[PDB]
């Protein structure tokens, strides 16, 4: 996982198979201690981007132009942005997203 | 269903 100080930068990557990475969409999800699995935003292969209300525009989305790669990059971290963050396809519900292998990201206070 | 990918950190 990674960790910051709160104001601080990070980027996750998320590779996903090649045959759904360039058909379907990408969700990144996230699950802060003791919450429930929450959609963050998702990305198309086309790259349009969704994104869920609590962004505000500080997790922005894109694909790498030669991989099955998506990246999420975050910028002004807070410590309640801190939680286990998973990417997904073909969700049947918001809470299937945090079902795979997930990376966790720690925001300390300054 | 459900595909999941892998998060690291990049």
């Amino acid at each position: 996982g990674g960790s910051v100080q709160a104001g601080g930068s990070l980027r996750l990557s998320c590779t996903i198979s090649d045959a759904i990475f360039s058909r379907y969409a990408v969700g990144w999800f996230r699950q802060a201690p003791g919450k429930e699995c929450e959609l963050v935003s998702t990305i198309t292969p086309d790259s349009t981007t969704t994104h869920s209300d609590f962004v505000k525009g500080r997790f922005t989305l894109s694909r790498d132009n030669a991989k099955n790669t998506v990246y999420l990059q975050m910028h002004s971290l807070k410590p309640d942005d801190t939680a286990v963050y998973y990417c997904a396809s073909r969700w049947r519900s918001v809470s299937e997203g945090c079902g795979g292998q997930g990376t966790q990201v720690t925001v300390s206070s300054a | 269903g459900v595909v999941h990918g892998v998060a690291t950190v990049a």
